[PDB]
C-alpha cells in the first residue's frame, strides 16, 4: 500500500505587512489516505479559533485541505502549522517564513 | 469563455476510525466545490450558493435518494475487492466521473476507479471497454464488459449529459466562474529571483523566467498555485542568480490571455 | 412539462411487420426502454437504447434518434402470441422514468379457408339466454355492438386448435328476448354475404 | 426464483377501508418500486425505495404510504381507500437505481375496486351452451360456449376443464368483460368464452365439460346488509357431457 505523505506551505492571503491585519493560511495537499490533523501555532502554542475546507479531492486520487486564521503579524511573533498523518511518525512542524 | 470542467467523486473507507464517514461524495466545477454528501449526514447538499439558489428543493431530494444507494453499492464493491485482493485493516475506494467543455468547444469526458489511492480501473469510452490494472480488476473489468448497454450509457452521459450539466452550472455560477482579477505581480531578491503572483483568478496561470530571452526550465523552481483563501490565488517562481556573470533576467505571466513581462535591471 | 407519446392502438396481420413509434420530449436524456406487457398480465423488459441506431434482438429490433426524440420498436413475421401492449419509457436527466401510455397491438389471423356461419347454440336447462355464435370469418370482418339494449354482443376472439393448426374468429351473442332469433342477431354488423345460417 | 411476488391479486374495498399491499423480491435487489396502472396514462410511480433502509414519494404519493421493510420487502399501505385509488398495482424492481441501463422487474399486479357502497358487488350466473348440430355436420367441430353474466367488479378467473384437467388449447376467452349497461358507471359485467373441440372428441357420451368462473368478491369482516345472499369470493360453474350422436 503507498500511502502518501502531506505536503504543508504555510503562507499568508496578501503580503504581510507588520501590523496589518492579515490571514494566516496552511496548504496540506498531496496526502493519502484521507485522516489527517493540522493546528496552527502562534509562538509554539495551538491557535484556538482556527478555521477550514471541508476536505477536498485531487484528480491524483490524494486529498487537500486549507486551514487558516486571522491574524495581525509583528516582528515577534512567531507562525507554525503542525500536522500528524499515518506517514509521519511525529508531528511535523513547519515555520512561517517571510 | 476559458475551459471548465464538472467532475464527482467519491470515496469509501472500508474500516473508518470513530466518528470518520465510510462515504462522502464531492462535486466540483473547476476548482469549486458545488455538492456534498457523507454517510453521516446521509444528505446532499450545495456547497456553493449559487448551486443552492438555482436548485429547487427537488433536486436534493431526488439526488439524496440516489446517493444513499450509491453509497450501499460502493461498500458491497469495495468489500468485494478487499476481499479479492485479501486485504486485512482499512483500504479506501475512491471514483471520479466528469468532462471538460474546452474553449474551442471540443469535450472530453473520464470515468475511473482507484484502490488505496492508485488507478484500479479506467474507462476507455471510444473503444467502450475498462482498463485493469492488475488480476482484481482484470475480474471486475469482466463483469463491467459483460453489462455492453451499462458501457453505452455512460458513454452518453459523459458525451452527451455531463456537458449539458456543466453547461446549467456555468450559467447558474457564472459571475463567479466567468470572472477574470488580474494578478499583481513583483520580484525580490532572496541568492534567488522570486517572482510572486497573487490576487488572481482563474487558478490557471504561467509563470517562467527567461535569461536573455530564452527559457531555462531545468533551472527553474515552480512554486504550486495556491488559494488565499477569499476567492483568488497565488503562486511564484524563482531562478538562482549567478554571481558571476551579469544576465538579462525577466519573469513572464500568462493569465487569461493577458501576457505580462517585468525584466529586472 | 416532460411528455411521451405514442400510438394508442395499432392493428396488423399475421406474418407481416409492424413498428411502433415512441416520440419524448424530456429534460435529459439516460436511455429509452421498451417493455412487453399481454392483456391481465405484468410487464416485461424488451429492450434499451442510449446511443443512436438500430438494435437486433430476435423478431424484435428497436431504433433511436436522439436528436430527434424518437425511438421505433419493430415487429417482423408478426405471430399471435406479439399481441400485447407495448410500453415506452425514458429515464430523464434525473434517472426518473416517464412512461409513455402503451400502444396496444392487435394482430389479424390468416384465415386460410374463411366459412362464415352463424350457428344457434343448445338451449342450457339452467338458463333463460338464447346463445347465437357467429364464427370462422375472415379477420377483416368487424363485429359491431348491439343496438338492442336486451340483446349482448361480444367482440371477436380468436382461437387456437393446436392439435389441427387451425385458428378461427368468433364472437357470441345472446339475449332471454322472445323475438331473439340466430338469423338477426348480427344484423347491426357488416357481415360476409356468403355467411351461412342453418335452418331453425 | 421466484422473482417478484405481490399480494393480493384482486381486492374489493369500501371508501375509508385500510388495505396494505405485500411485495416481496428474492433476487437480491436494492431498488424497489409501486405503481399504478390506469386506463388511458402512463404507469405512476406512487413511492421507492432507492435502496434498503430509505423511501422517498413518487408522483402520486397522496393518499398512500410504505414501508421498505428489509431487503427484500416494500408494503404499500393505503390508510383510507378513496374510489379514485380504484387501479391496478404494480410492485417492481430493479438491480440498483440510477444505473442507466437497469431494467425494472415487475410483480404480478393487484387490482383494487373501491366502491363506496358494497350493495352492488355481484358474483356471476354461470351458464354452458352445447355446440349447435349444424356447426358440427358443416366443420367437423363443436364449440361450446360459456357466459359469465351479471357480475361486478370485474374481478373472475374463467377456466375450461375438460376430464378433470384444466385446459387452454382451443380456448379463448374475452379479454375484456362486457358492460351490460355501457351508460352506467357502476354497471354489471358480461364475460363469453368457448372451448372448441373435434366432433369426434364431443361425440364421445364420457367427455366432460366444465367451465368454471372463480370470482372474487367480500369475505368475513365485510358488513353485509342487503336481503339477497352476501357476494363473497367463491367459485361459480356449469358443466356438460359430451353427446353420441
Ligand atoms: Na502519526
Ligand atoms: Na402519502
Amino acid at each position: 500500500m503507498i500511502q502518501r505523505t502531506p505536503k504543508i506551505q504555510v503562507y499568508s492571503r496578501h503580503p504581510a505587512e507588520n501590523g496589518k491585519s492579515n490571514f494566516l493560511n496552511c496548504y496540506v495537499s498531496g496526502f493519502h489516505p484521507s485522516d489527517i490533523e493540522v493546528d496552527l501555532l502562534k509562538n509554539g502554542e495551538r491557535i484556538e479559533k482556527v478555521e477550514h475546507s471541508d476536505l477536498s479531492f485531487s484528480k491524483d486520487w490524494s486529498f487537500y485541505l486549507l486551514y487558516y486564521t486571522e491574524f495581525t503579524p509583528t516582528e515577534k511573533d512567531e507562525y507554525a502549522c503542525r500536522v500528524n498523518h499515518v506517514t509521519l511518525s511525529q508531528p511535523k512542524i513547519v515555520k512561517w517564513d517571510r | 469563455m476559458r475551459t471548465h470542467s464538472l467532475r464527482y467523486f467519491r470515496l469509501g473507507v472500508s474500516d473508518p476510525i470513530h466518528g470518520v464517514p465510510e462515504f462522502i461524495s464531492v462535486g466540483y466545477v473547476d476548482s469549486h466545490p458545488i455538492t456534498t454528501y457523507d454517510s453521516v449526514t446521509r444528505q446532499k447538499e450545495p456547497r456553493a450558493p449559487w448551486m443552492a439558489e438555482n436548485l429547487a428543493p427537488d433536486h436534493w431530494e431526488r439526488y439524496t435518494q440516489l446517493l444513499r444507494g450509491w453509497q450501499q453499492m460502493f461498500k458491497v464493491e469495495l468489500k468485494r475487492l478487499q476481499r479479492h485482493y485479501n486485504h486485512s485493516g482499512s483500504h479506501t475506494y475512491q471514483r471520479m466521473i466528469g468532462c471538460e467543455l474546452l474553449e474551442d468547444g471540443s469535450t472530453t469526458g473520464f470515468l475511473q476507479y482507484a484502490y488505496d489511492g492508485q488507478d484500479f480501473l479506467i474507462f476507455n469510452k471510444d473503444t467502450l471497454s475498462w482498463l485493469a490494472v492488475d488480476n482484481v480488476a482484470h475480474t471486475i473489468k469482466q463483469a463491467w464488459e459483460a453489462n455492453q448497454h451499462e458501457l453505452l450509457y455512460q458513454k452518453n452521459w459523459l458525451e452527451e449529459e455531463c456537458i449539458a450539466w456543466l453547461k446549467r452550472f456555468l450559467e447558474y455560477g457564472k459571475d463567479t466562474l466567468q470572472r477574470t482579477e488580474p494578478p499583481l505581480v513583483r520580484v525580490n531578491r532572496k541568492t534567488a529571483l522570486f517572482c510572486k503572483a497573487h490576487g488572481f483568478y482563474p487558478p490557471e496561470i504561467y509563470m517562467t523566467w527567461m535569461k536573455n530571452g530564452e527559457e531555462i526550465v531545468q533551472e527553474i523552481d515552480y512554486g504550486d498555485i495556491l488559494p488565499s483563501g477569499d476567492g483568488t490565488y497565488q503562486a511564484w517562481a524563482s531562478i538562482e542568480l549567478d554571481p558571476q556573470s551579469s544576465n538579462l533576467y525577466s519573469c513572464h505571466v500568462e493569465h487569461s490571455g493577458v501576457h505580462m513581462v517585468l525584466q529586472v535591471p | 412539462g416532460q411528455n411521451i407519446d405514442q400510438p394508442t392502438e395499432m392493428t396488423a396481420t399475421e406474418g407481416a411487420i409492424v413498428q411502433i413509434n415512441c416520440t419524448y420530449q424530456t429534460s435529459g436524456f439516460n436511455g429509452l426502454f421498451w417493455y412487453q406487457q399481454h392483456a391481465g398480465e405484468a410487464p416485461t423488459f424488451l429492450s434499451y437504447n442510449v446511443l443512436d441506431g438500430l438494435e437486433e434482438k430476435g423478431r424484435f429490433s428497436s431504433f433511436l434518434s436522439r436528436s430527434k426524440g424518437y425511438s421505433y420498436l419493430l415487429l417482423k413475421e408478426l405471430q399471435m402470441k406479439d399481441s400485447a401492449s407495448y410500453l415506452c419509457a425514458v429515464k430523464d436527466s434525473n434517472y426518473q422514468l416517464i412512461w409513455g401510455a402503451g400502444t396496444k397491438l392487435i394482430i389479424k389471423p390468416d384465415i386460410q379457408n374463411p366459412d362464415p356461419a352463424v350457428y344457434q347454440l343448445r338451449d342450457s336447462k339452467s338458463s333463460d339466454k338464447s346463445v347465437c355464435l357467429f364464427t370462422d370469418f375472415d379477420s377483416q370482418t368487424n363485429v359491431s355492438q348491439s343496438k338492442d339494449s336486451d340483446v349482448y354482443i361480444t367482440d371477436k376472439c380468436v382461437l387456437d386448435m393446436r392439435s389441427m393448426d387451425f385458428k378461427s374468429n368468433s364472437a357470441v351473442a345472446w339475449s332471454n328476448k322472445s323475438d331473439f332469433a340466430c338469423a338477426n342477431a348480427f344484423n347491426n354488423s357488416i357481415i360476409p354475404e356468403d355467411t351461412f345460417f342453418p335452418s331453425p | 426464483n421466484a422473482g417478484v411476488t405481490q399480494t393480493p391479486k384482486f381486492q374489493v374495498l369500501k371508501t375509508g377501508q385500510s388495505m396494505t399491499l405485500q411485495c416481496a423480491q428474492d433476487m437480491n435487489h436494492n431498488s424497489m418500486y409501486w405503481y399504478r396502472q390506469d386506463p388511458g396514462m402512463g404507469l405512476r410511480l406512487i413511492y421507492y425505495s432507492a435502496s434498503e433502509g430509505t423511501t422517498d414519494k413518487g408522483e402520486v404519493p397522496n393518499g398512500y404510504n410504505v414501508s421498505r421493510l428489509n431487503k427484500r420487502e416494500f408494503s404499500l399501505r393505503l390508510e383510507s381507500a378513496a374510489p379514485s385509488q380504484t387501479s391496478v398495482y404494480f410492485c417492481a424492481s430493479s438491480v440498483w437505481t440510477g444505473e442507466g441501463s437497469g431494467e425494472l422487474f415487475f410483480g404480478e399486479g393487484s387490482r383494487l375496486t373501491v366502491l363506496e357502497d358494497l350493495k352492488n358487488v355481484f358474483p356471476p350466473e354461470v351458464a354452458v351452451f352445447e355446440p349447435s348440430e349444424a356447426e358440427i355436420s358443416h366443420t367437423q367441430k363443436a364449440t361450446l360456449v360459456c357466459l359469465a353474466t351479471g357480475f361486478y367488479p370485474d374481478h373472475v378467473e374463467l377456466s375450461w376443464w375438460v376430464n378433470g384437467k384444466e385446459v387452454h388449447s382451443g380456448v379463448c376467452t374475452d379479454p375484456q368483460p362486457l358492460k351490460e349497461q355501457p351508460a352506467l358507471n357502476d354497471s354489471r359485467y358480461a364475460l363469453s368464452s368457448r372451448l372448441r373441440v373435434s366432433a369426434t372428441f364431443w361425440q364421445n357420451p364420457r367427455n366432460h365439460f366444465r367451465c368454471q368462473v372463480q370470482f372474487y368478491g367480500l369475505s368475513e369482516n365485510d358488513e353485509w346488509t342487503q336481503d339477497r345472499a352476501k357476494p363473497v369470493t367463491q367459485i361459480v360453474s356449469a358443466e356438460a357431457w359430451g353427446r353420441a350422436d
